RNA sequence: UCGUUGCGGGUCCGCUUACCCGCCGCAAGGCGGGGACAGCGGCAGGCGGGCUGUUCGGCUGGGGCGGCACACCCCUGAAAAGAUAUCGGGGGUGCCCAAAGCUCGGCUCAGGCGGGUCAGAAAUCCGCCGUAGAGUGUAAGGGCAAAAGCCGGGCUGACUGGGCCCUUGAACGCAAGGGGCCCAGGCGGGAAACCGGGGCCUAGAGAACGCUCGUGCCCCCACCAGUGGGGGCCGGGCAUGACAGAAAAGUUACCCUAGGAAUAACCGGCUCGUCGCGGGUGAGAGUCCCCAUCGACCCCGCGGUUUGGUACCCAGACGUCGUCUCUUCCCAUCCUGGCGGUGCAGCAGCCGCCAAGGGUGGGGCUGCCCGCCCAUUAAAGGGGAACGUGAGAUGGGU
RNA sequence: UGAAUCCUGGCCACUGGCGGUACGUGAACCCCGGGUACAACCGGGCGAAGCGCCGCUGAAGGCCGGGGGUAACUGACCCU
RNA sequence: AGACCAAUCAAGCCCGGUGAUAGCUGGUUCCCCCCGAAGCGGGUCUCAGCCCGGCCUCCCCGGAGGCGGCCGGCGGGGUAGAGUACUGAUCGGGGCCCCGGUCAAACUCCGAACCUGCCAGCGCCGUAGAAGGGGGGAGGCGGGGGCGGUGGGGUAAGCCUCCGCUCCGAGACGGGAACAACCGAGACCGGGGUUAAGGCCCCCAAGUGCGGGCUUAGUGU
RNA sequence: CACGGGCCGGGGAGUUCACGGCCGUGGCGAGCCUAAGGGGUUCAACCCCGGAGGCGUAGGGAAACCGACAGCCCGCAGCGGGGCAACCCGCGAGGGGCGGGGUCUUAAAGGGCCCGUAGUCACGGCCGUGAGACCAGAAACCGGGCGAUCUAGCCCUGGGCAGG
RNA sequence: CUCGGCUUAGUUUUGCCGGGGGAACGCGCCGGCCACUGGCCGGCAAGGCUAAGCACGUCCCGAGUCCGAUAGCGCACUAGUA
RNA sequence: GCGGGGAAAGGAAACAUCUUAGUACCCGCAGGAAGGGAAGCCAACAGGGACCCCCUGAGUAGGGGCGACCGAAAGGGGGAUA
RNA sequence: GCCCCUAACCCGGCCAUAGGCGCCGGUGCUACACCCGGUCUCAUCAGAACCCGGAAGUUAAGGCCGGCGCCGCGCUCGGGAGUACUGGGCUCCGCGAGGGCCCGGGAAACCGGCGUGCUGGGAGGGGGC
C-alpha cells in the first residue's frame, strides 16, 4: 500500500522521547526575543505538538521575518523552495554558527 | 448527539449576544417557476430517453447535521452545520 | 376523459336521424338489428424484450472468482535530512459526545500495606507506600502528574467578518479536506496573566449544472411607473465511497473486426518447492551382533525422467494426446559377461561393485499414457532425441 | 406430449393467468378553497384500470428436503 | 439445422450517407552542421491513451553570484552495531526477588560510519553573462545491465516490488573464444609514438622468462 | 528460428481554409487597416475612391454604478569625476521595490483586480482546434432501390415409376 | 386560451401542425423580450401581384505560376465503348 | 429554385437529451432564375421607412447533459430601386 | 546614590554530580520555620488546610551547611578496543551464502577510577566611594 500522508506520519521516533527528558521543559526557551534577520533553529518540541511545524523543517535554521502576535514568522527553505513558517519560540533554538 | 432547545449566541444584525430557539432545518419545498425546474419541463415533453442523470448508487449514510438559530430578539436567522452525524434530539 | 353526441320525458327512462352491423339494389333507395352506446380522433394511467437504442468500470505474477492493495489514518518495511513501491506485514475510518466541547480551582491514578461494626477479594473511614505499573471516547504511534487524568464551580469560542502560513501535493505544476498564527466585532472562564474559531496530537472527507434555506434599508427583468412572479451576488445544506465525481444486467460453442508475444494454453528458456535418484548419521530391529538385510529422528547433495513457479522468445500461426513405422543416444543394469558379501550346506534367494556389445517378446482390459492381468521367457529395464518422427500415416480421445 | 399397452402420484409457497365484496393506493379530466385587478402558482376532493388484499388454476413454468431423536432400517411416536 | 432467400445470411445484394470512426496496426521520399533526452511524480471509466510538473532544444529579459567536491565553526538525525534497561519473547541456577544465558521488522538507556541545514574559507563555474524570469517547439510518460542496501517478498528464478552510482538504450574501439550494458576506454580525417585492460609454447604480437615449493589426479590449464 | 519484399521501370504520403498563440522581418504609429462596393485602365493585373466596421487608447464590478501616478529608494548599461591601475564617487533611461490612486468586498482593517504607453496592418515560418486533415485499414449502422432463372414454402396445369 | 408534438437563439417569451375551447369592431383591434394595470409610442392581421439588383452550369466565349498519355475527366484513340 | 416526408454513421474520447441535420435520401411543383416584397414593422420620446442579395453587427445576445456544440435580430456600409 | 565581599531568605536557569535509604553532627540576635488564636477579610464536614490577627515557646521537625556508607546517577578518564560496525576501490579468496585486502572513519555493554549540584538577580550583613 502506498504511503498514507499524515500531518505526523513517519514521527515515531521523532517525537518520542527518552526517559531523562520526560515531563514539562524548561521555559528558557520563552525567553529568547528575536528580531528581524536573526537565525534559527527549527527543533519541535513534542510536548507542544499542535503549534510544531512539520517534520521535513525539523534541524533547518531560518531567519526571523517577524512577529504575528506572538509566533515568529520565519523564512527557510526546502530544498530549493522558499517557505515561510510561523511557529512560537518553544519550537525554535538560536542559532549560533552564522 | 443531544442538543439544547435554546443557546445564547452572538447576533450579527444586533450586534451583541441574544437568545437563539433551535429547531431543525426543513427544505423548502420545489416550485414549478424555478428557472431549472422550468427548464426541466421544457427538456421533459417529446419523445427521447429519460433526458437527465438520476443517480442510482448512494454512499452516505448521514446527512449533515443542519441546524437553524433565531434570534430571540430581531428574528435574524444563522443555519449551521454540525456536520456528518446522526439526527440530533433537541433537548 | 374531451369531441363526435342529437330529440323527448322524469341521474334515469324512452326515441330515432347521427353512427355502426348485415341483406337487397348499378345507383338512386328500401329491409332488419344495435344505438347516442359502439366505433373513431386527442389527451391521461396501467400491462407491455412484441419491437428500437444502449450500458454491462478498474487493479490483477495471464483472464475469471475472490479482495479493494480504488478515498483516507497509525506503526513497520524505510537504508539516523527529504522522498519512497509490491494482491508487502499489524491494524483502523464513513463515527460518537450539550458533554466526551470552554475556562477556573482543588485533588492524584493502577496497585500494595497497616487499623477499622455490619463489611466479604472488593463499598464508606484513618494513615503509609506507590514513575504512572492508571486514565486520557474510538486504530496505532506519540504526549501528559500542584496535568492533558479525576472532582467541582461558572459557560457555549462547536461564535460573526476577514488575512497570512503549513499539509494533502518533498525538491517541482495541481482540487476538496485538515491544522497553525493573527486583525476587527461581541462574549465566557479567571484576581490577573492567559485561554476558548470543538474533542491532547496524527483519520471520520465531496466539483459543474439543478434545487432549497439564510442574508442585504442589496442589484436586474427590454418605452415609463406600479402589482404578482422570475433572475443575480455572498454564505449553509441536499452527492457523486469507482471518494479530482457517466445515469447502466447477462450470453455467444453461430459468433465478427482491430491488435497484442505489453498476456495465458503446447514446445523451448530460467528455477527445482514437487518428482526420481545418491550420500552422511545410527535410535532401533536383526536369537547375541548398528551397518548380512534394513535405517526412526535429522542433515548434505544430484538429475531434468512428474508436477508446479516465472513470463524471456514465438499470436501477418513452430499443426494440439496416444498409437503405428524407423534411426540413433544415456546408464542410475532387468537378462546375458566378470567379481565380491551373506543370517551363502545344496536348490534358491537377498545386497554391492565393473560392464551399455546384444536381448528385453506374445496376448486380455481401457482412446489412451499409466496400471492390472494371462500363458511363456535368459529377462520379458528405465530414460533422451522440438513431451524424436502428422509437407510419413492413423484419428480412438481431447 | 408424442404409436399402442399399464399408468400419469403430493404441492398454488414462488413466476404467471384468471376471477372478486369491502378497504388502501392509484393519471388526466372535473369540482372546491387560497393566491393573482387576470393568470401563472398553491392545498383539497372525487377517483378508472392496475397494484396492494382475497381466492381459483400443475396434461401453466415447475418443485418434491430435513431436524431429529423414540422405538424391538424403522412398521409405529411427537411433531418441528 | 438459426437452415435457405442467385458460389453472399445470428439478418441479402446494389448504390448512397462515406474519404464513417479507429487511444490500434503498416507505410511516411535529399545532404551537411550545433545541442541533445525519457520511460519518474500527480490526476484521469485511468493501465497500448491523455493532461500538469521533472528531463531536451531554441530565443529573449536580467544582472552577480552559483554549487555534483573539500576543510572548519554552529546544528539535526536514531540506522549498523550494542543492549535485554521500557513492551514483549526465552533457558538454567539460587532465595516475587538475585545471578548467569538465548532473541526482537512492527522493543530502545547508548550509538557510529554516513547524510543533511546555516555561516566562513578552498576549489571550480560566471560579465564571451550566475541567480531569477518570459516565449516557441517538443520527444517521452513500456526501459534495461552491473554493483551495493541479509533492501522487502519468494524454495528458487534470466522472479516480483523499492533505494543509489554507473553503463546500454542513444556509444565506435581493445580484452573477455563468440556476446547491449564485465574489465580498459570514450571515436572529426591521415600518419608516427607510448601505454590501459589483458597477454607473451603454437594457432596469435610479445618470454618454452627468473628463484623457491606443491600436484600424479591430464587434477588443472 | 520476430514480421515485409522474386527482380526491374514508372507511380506513391504534413496539403488548404478559418480561427488562436508565438516568432523573423516590413509599413505606419495614439493610432493602424479598409470590407463589400464605385470610377478609370493598356481591363481578374494596375491607379484612385470607399473608415461601415474591427483592434488599440481605462479599469473595477453579477449588476446598478463608479472610473486612475513622477513621490521615494536600490540599481545594470551609459555618462561625468578621481585614481598608474585595481577600484572608488555622482547622475542614472530600461529593471526591481515601496508609496499613492481607480474599483469590488467588509462595519472597518485586511484582501482581489487595475494604474506612471504601444498598437496595428502585412508577408514567411512553427504549433493548436475543426474541416476527410500525412497515406492506408474495419467489423458495423441508416436511406432509397434490385432479386424467388438458385433455393424454402404453397397454388394452377403436364409427364414418370422394368420385374418379382 | 389550453393539451400533445415537430422546430427555433427564442429563453415562464420562435413558428407551425393536430385535439378541444373561441372574440371584437374603428367608441374597435394589434405590438412595444413573464402576466396584468395605468400612461406613452407605433400600427391596422387573418385576400392578391410586383421589374431591378442575388443561385446554377447541359451549353457558348475567353484566361491560366494547373496536368501532360500509370498524369489530366472513367474516356487525347471506332469510351460510358468492349 | 419552392412545399412536404426524413435517418444513421460519426462527435460528445462510453452514452440516452444533444449534435450530425432539417442534412443524405424520397414524394410533389415551377422558372430562366425561383422564392421574398410594400408596416396590425423597427425603435425609444431621437428618429427610420417594401423586398432580396453582399460586407458588418458576430460567434455578440441567447439555446444547451449551461457539456460537446449551436446561434440571431435591430442598426451601419453597398448592389438595385417601384 | 555608588563599587566591592558575603549563609540560612525571595525570584530564577540548566533540570538526579541535584534523586532515594541509613547514620553523625552544625545553625537560632536577624531571617526561615515550627508555633498561638479565630474579631475582622476568607473557608471547609472540620480555622486540618486556605485566609486573617499575633508573638509565649522551640530548634523537636522543615530549611541551609559539613562528613560517612549503599543504591541511582554523571564523566571530553584508563581497559574493553582500533574491537564490533562502516564510506570508497579491487580480474583477491570461497561451490555458494559470504569473506579478504588497501585508503578513510570508529562505537556499545561491561570492568576499574573519579564526582554527588553548579550557577544568575534581589533582600539582609560587612567595607569603602
Ligand atoms: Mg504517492
Ligand atoms: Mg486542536
Ligand atoms: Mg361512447
Ligand atoms: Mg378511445
Ligand atoms: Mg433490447
Ligand atoms: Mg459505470
Ligand atoms: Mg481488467
Ligand atoms: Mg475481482
Ligand atoms: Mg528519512
Ligand atoms: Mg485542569
Ligand atoms: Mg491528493
Ligand atoms: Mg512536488
Ligand atoms: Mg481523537
Ligand atoms: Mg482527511
Ligand atoms: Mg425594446
Ligand atoms: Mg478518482
Ligand atoms: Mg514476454
Ligand atoms: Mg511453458
Ligand atoms: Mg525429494
Ligand atoms: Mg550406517
Ligand atoms: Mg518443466
Ligand atoms: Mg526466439
Ligand atoms: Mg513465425
Ligand atoms: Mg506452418
Ligand atoms: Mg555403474
Ligand atoms: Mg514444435
Ligand atoms: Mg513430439
Ligand atoms: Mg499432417
Ligand atoms: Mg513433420
Ligand atoms: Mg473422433
Ligand atoms: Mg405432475
Ligand atoms: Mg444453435
Ligand atoms: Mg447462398
Ligand atoms: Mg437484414
Ligand atoms: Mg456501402
Ligand atoms: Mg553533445
Ligand atoms: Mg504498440
Ligand atoms: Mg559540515
Ligand atoms: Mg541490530
Ligand atoms: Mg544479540
Ligand atoms: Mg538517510
Ligand atoms: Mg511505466
Ligand atoms: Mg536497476
Ligand atoms: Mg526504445
Ligand atoms: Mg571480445
Ligand atoms: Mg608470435
Ligand atoms: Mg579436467
Ligand atoms: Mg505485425
Ligand atoms: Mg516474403
Ligand atoms: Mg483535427
Ligand atoms: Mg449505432
Ligand atoms: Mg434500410
Ligand atoms: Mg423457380
Ligand atoms: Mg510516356
Ligand atoms: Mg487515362
Ligand atoms: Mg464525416
Ligand atoms: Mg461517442
Ligand atoms: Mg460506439
Ligand atoms: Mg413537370
Ligand atoms: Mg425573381
Ligand atoms: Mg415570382
Ligand atoms: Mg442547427
Ligand atoms: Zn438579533
Amino acid at each position: 500500500v502506498k504511503r498514507t500522508h499524515g500531518y505526523r506520519y513517519k514521527s515515531r521516533k521523532l517525537l518520542s522521547k527518552a526517559p531523562r527528558e520526560r515531563g514539562m521543559s524548561g521555559l528558557s526557551r520563552l525567553l529568547y526575543e528575536y528580531k528581524p534577520g536573526d537565525k534559527v533553529v527549527i527543533d519541535i518540541d513534542p510536548t507542544f505538538i499542535s503549534t510544531a511545524p512539520h517534520r521535513r523543517y525539523q534541524g533547518k535554521v531560518g531567519v526571523v521575518i517577524g512577529t504575528r502576535g506572538r509566533a515568529y514568522v520565519i523564512e527557510t527553505y526546502i530544498g530549493d523552495k522558499k517557505k515561510i513558517i510561523i511557529t512560537t519560540p518553544e519550537h525554535l533554538r538560536p542559532h549560533l554558527g552564522g | 448527539m443531544k442538543f439544547p432547545k435554546s443557546v445564547n449566541m452572538y447576533c450579527p444584525r444586533c450586534n451583541t449576544y441574544t437568545q437563539h430557539s433551535v429547531s431543525n432545518y426543513h427544505g423548502g419545498q420545489r416550485r414549478s417557476l424555478a428557472e431549472g425546474q422550468r427548464r426541466y419541463e421544457r427538456k421533459l415533453k417529446g419523445y427521447g430517453s429519460t433526458p437527465k442523470p438520476k443517480q442510482k448508487r448512494f454512499a452516505k449514510v448521514n446527512k449533515k447535521v443542519t441546524l437553524v438559530f433565531t434570534c430571540t430578539k430581531c428574528g435574524y436567522k444563522i443555519v449551521k452545520s454540525l456536520g456528518r452525524m446522526k439526527k440530533v434530539e433537541l433537548v
